[PDB]
């Protein structure tokens, strides 16, 4: 992974380490897999913890993270993945409505006008809506 | 132009203004009194924090942290009945002196279990989970060293740390009430009313509570150390002998009291209020038949200790010996003769008589210990977690053999204190991104190889002149000041600044420079106090008892320094394996009242518990340091709604975005910011400044910031997809 996506990596983890110590346990690893429509059961969970767990206790620091992580087409099948998963209803655009619902199911709180806020500046366009292209554009900045 | 602090003789500190800069020292003006004015040395001058109303949970949330500071604030919390305070893992704790309403309920001790330093408010409890949680996790035995003045809190907070986890992580169940009627069954025997505490500790304990693989609770183990002989037979003015004598006498049944010949404690030498001895004693009777103790085996303990009574009341009375050598299995004449020939001046009749006591009750109390033990035994276990109550540092006008044991001990205590607060302070800053800790203390090993070392030192020194034919304390006290007439570390008394000190002759004393201050010992004694060994005419007498308790105690010259430097270097051994907290315990005043703080007492024993020390080890290039979440909790206020709707991580970062604050200044961590010498103040006053000022830099970051709550829930959406896959690509 490049210095960049790491940086990107490490905010993201943060929404899986909420109390903020570094560590991670199988608890935060299923609650935050389950909120973005996925249900991992406690073995499959555990089975993977063993990867990069040597000290047999069930935590989890960052590095370790991103190589329980790693595994040619398949990089852009799971960023088109991604986008889908922020468009339920698959109609090819992400709206206002679509984003509040991944942002409130990872436990962040804003208004609908913040919400409306991240649509318009994710919007290059300007038609309201975020397609494939500006999320991806998004991700990438 | 800003007030500082400045010293006060009996507050420690106070708030003046430095009206003056000299080479040497400051010029200071009390607020309280203008005219007035005085001289402190520039080294004993501190920044005060700008707001004088608030008080912090963890010190290290203080603009500045010093002596001071530390001070007053433990003040702020101790007038509102917060007795609890942080210096980061370390724990303070001071004595309220009454019972606070809900601190230590069993909701109160639920509310604890699970949660990390800081997540709740600070309390014995939260230093006893984070025990249980090291242990569990990482596989390490875990001690908790608790230390401080007479009356201080020790005892108490032990016993709080031991209901904690037996309630929380205990068994059912049987051995969990053990663990906790151990130390009150003890207390009768080795703990006294004295002038300074009315249940005081004269032993040091370690209560080991051992566990399984499974971290369940599979035993536990008692230690102990240093138990006060001379209390057995004299006592000063305002002080008692061992509670048990009497608890016997008060609450004993008339069977019990006619067996044992028992009157009221003034019929006896060796004992002539809020003490409820009757009570006491009922309660000491409910923990003994709760550990197991039958009837038997407590009147043969009910016996000797009546047998010691009458042994006390042989003046130099025929009643006294006849009752005396009916409890202890002797014959009246072979016990008449044993304590009046060597025939015997009046003096030395009275030190056989002295010397029986206390090797009885000495023996006695070993005896209840190991008794103790065999209650809760186990053939093994994985883990423990030991709780360490012995007396730290103290004052006293005269320092004898016992003092120079218990300083002895603090010195080898102290130096495992600053090696782990050493190692706590250079872990955080690798671990946080900070590169090396260049931080250090200086080491007192010197001092204790003075005291300690073979051959040479003065333990060595001392065992050499009980071995003598003519033993004598200024033969040892001389044999001291030729062999170490240069060390860096010990003088003579009359190099004293105080008089009574100078009074002190070259081979009466010698004077140690100890990590908390000097000491003055008188040697008087010290060769007797030495030597624990019963002379063999009396020790032959007891050893052919016709009690089989009595020879049982049982089954020349015996070293009490060398005894206990083998039992703290197994201590240290045992504390040197595990991972440590420390519990500071604080004396508000020497009243015993409550709501009544004493600046300058608490400042002194700050310095003898090592907590200054402590302090310039957490003066590191960084010497403050928040967290995301605190400094979240405190300055959320001032921001807009936006702001506060973070995410303390990420609010962090916004804030330091929007301030623009450079890099080298304030050191943004993995879990923590780190501000240089005073920017922690000059971030503080920019967050209290003109709200509008502070609206308008946020708006100047909000592209960066909506990019960035957007990549957030991209990446981790990402993530979780990753990590789908790795379970089907490791399941194909
Ligand atoms: N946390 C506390 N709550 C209530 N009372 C306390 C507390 N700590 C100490 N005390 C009181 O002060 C007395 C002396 O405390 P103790 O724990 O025996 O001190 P030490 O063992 O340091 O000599 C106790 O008997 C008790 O009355
Ligand atoms: F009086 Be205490 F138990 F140091
Ligand atoms: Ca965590
Ligand atoms: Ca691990
Ligand atoms: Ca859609
Ligand atoms: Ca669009
Ligand atoms: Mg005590």
């Amino acid at each position: 992974l490049t210095e960049e996506q790491i940086a990107e990596f490490k905010e993201a983890f943060s929404l899986f380490d909420k109390d903020g110590d570094g560590t991670i346990t199988t608890k935060e690893l299923g609650t935050v897999m389950r909120s973005l429509g996925q249900n991992p059961t406690e073995a499959e969970l555990q089975d993977m913890i063993n990867e990069v767990d040597a000290d047999g206790n069930g935590t989890i620091d960052f590095p370790e993270f991103l190589t329980m992580m790693a595994r040619d087409t398949d990089s852009e099948e799971e960023i088109r993945e991604a986008f889908r998963v922020f468009d339920k209803d698959g109609n090819g655009f992400i709206s206002a409505a679509e984003l509040r619902h991944v942002m409130t199911n990872l436990g962040e709180k804003l208004t609908d006008e913040e919400v409306d806020e991240m649509i318009r500046e994710a919007d290059i366009d300007g038609d309201g809506q975020v397609n494939y292209e500006e999320f991806v554009t998004m991700m990438t900045s | 132009g800003k007030p500082v602090w400045a010293p006060h003789p009996t507050d420690g500190f106070q708030v003046g203004n430095i009206v003056d800069i000299g080479p040497d020292s400051l010029t200071i003006e009390p607020l309280n009194q203008k005219g007035k004015t005085f001289l402190a040395l520039i080294n004993q001058v501190f920044p005060a924090e700008e707001d004088s109303k608030k008080d912090v949970e963890d010190n290290c949330s203080l603009m500045y942290l010093n002596e001071a500071t530390l001070l007053h604030n433990i003040k702020v919390r101790y007038s509102k009945d917060r007795i609890y305070t942080y210096v980061a893992n370390i724990l303070i704790a001071v004595n309220p002196y009454f019972d606070i309403p809900k601190i230590y309920s069993s909701e109160t001790i639920k509310s604890y279990q699970g949660k990390s330093l800081g997540t709740m408010p600070p309390h014995v409890f939260a230093i006893a989970d984070k025990a249980f949680r090291d242990m569990k996790v990482l596989k390490l035995s875990q001690s908790i060293i608790v230390s401080g003045e007479s009356g201080a809190g020790k005892t108490e907070n032990t016993k709080f740390v031991l209901r904690y986890l037996t309630e929380s992580y205990g068994t059912g169940q049987d051995i969990d009430d053990r663990i906790v009627e151990a130390n009150p069954l003890l207390e009768a025997f080795g703990n006294a009313k004295t002038v300074r505490n009315n249940n005081s500790s004269r032993f040091g304990k370690f209560v080991e509570i051992h566990f399984n693989e499974k971290s369940s609770v599979v035993g536990g183990f008692v230690s102990h150390y240093l138990l006060e002989k001379s209390r057995i037979c004299v006592q000063g003015k305002e002080e008692r002998n061992y509670h048990i004598f009497y608890r016997l006498c008060a609450g004993a049944s008339e069977d019990i009291r006619e067996r044992l010949h028992l009157s009221s404690p003034d019929n006896f030498r060796y004992l002539n209020p809020l003490l409820d001895d009757h009570g006491d004693f009922i309660r000491m009777c409910t923990a003994m038949k709760k550990i197991g103790l039958d009837d038997e085996e407590k009147l043969d303990l009910f016996r000797v200790v009546a047998g010691v009574l009458h042994l006390g009341n042989i003046d130099f009375s025929t009643q006294a010996l006849e009752y005396c050598a009916e409890l202890l299995g002797l014959d009246q004449d072979d016990l008449r003769v044993s304590l009046t020939t060597r025939p015997l001046k009046v003096e030395q009749a009275n030190n056989a008589r002295d010397a029986l006591a206390k090797t009885v009750y000495s023996h006695l109390f070993d005896h209840v210990v190991n008794r103790v033990n065999q209650c809760f035994p186990f053939e093994t276990s994985s883990y423990f977690i030991g709780v360490l109550d012995i007396a730290g540092f103290e004052y006293f006008e005269h320092n004898s053999f016992e003092q120079f044991c218990i300083n002895y001990c603090n010195e080898k205590l102290q130096q495992f204190f600053n090696e782990r607060i050493l190692k706590e302070e250079q872990e955080l800053y690798q671990k946080e991104g900070l590169g090396v800790n260049e931080v250090h203390y200086v080491d007192n090993q010197d001092c204790i190889d003075l005291i300690e070392a073979r051959l040479v030192g003065i333990l060595d020194i001392l065992d050499e002149e009980n071995r003598l034919p003519q033993p004598s304390d200024q033969h040892f006290t001389s044999a001291v000041h030729q062999k170490h007439k240069d060390h860096f570390r010990l003088s003579i008394p009359r190099k004293s600044k105080l008089a009574i000190h100078r009074n002190i002759r070259d081979d009466e004393g010698f004077i140690i420079r100890h990590f908390a201050g000097a000491v003055c010992y008188e040697t008087t004694q010290f060769v007797e106090k030495n030597n624990d060994a019963l002379h063999m005419s009396l020790e032959s007498l007891i050893c052919e008892s016709r009690d089989k308790f009595i020879r049982e105690l049982f089954e020349s010259f015996i070293s009490v320094g060398n005894k206990f430097k083998t039992q703290l270097n197994l201590l240290l051994d045992k504390l040197r394996s595990t991972g440590a907290s420390f519990i500071r315990c604080i004396k508000p005043n020497l009243k015993m009242t409550s709501h009544h703080f004493e600046g300058a007492q608490i400042l002194s024993q700050l310095q003898c518990s090592g907590m200054v020390s402590v302090l310039d080890l957490m003066q590191g290039g960084f010497p403050s340091r928040a967290s995301f979440h605190e400094l979240y909790n405190m300055y959320k206020k001032y921001m807009p709604d936006k702001l506060a709707r973070l995410d303390p991580r990420l609010f962090c970062k916004a804030l330091f975005k929007a301030l623009g604050l450079n890099e080298i200044d304030y050191k943004f961590g993995l879990t923590k910011v780190f501000f240089r010498p005073g920017k922690f103040a000059e971030f503080d006053q920019i967050m209290k400044s003109d709200p509008d000022h502070l609206a308008e830099l946020v708006k100047r970051v909000n592209h960066w910031l909506i990019c960035s709550r957007w990549k957030k829930v991209q990446w981790c959406s990402l993530s979780v997809i990753k990590l789908k896959n790795k379970i089907k690509y490791r399941a194909e």
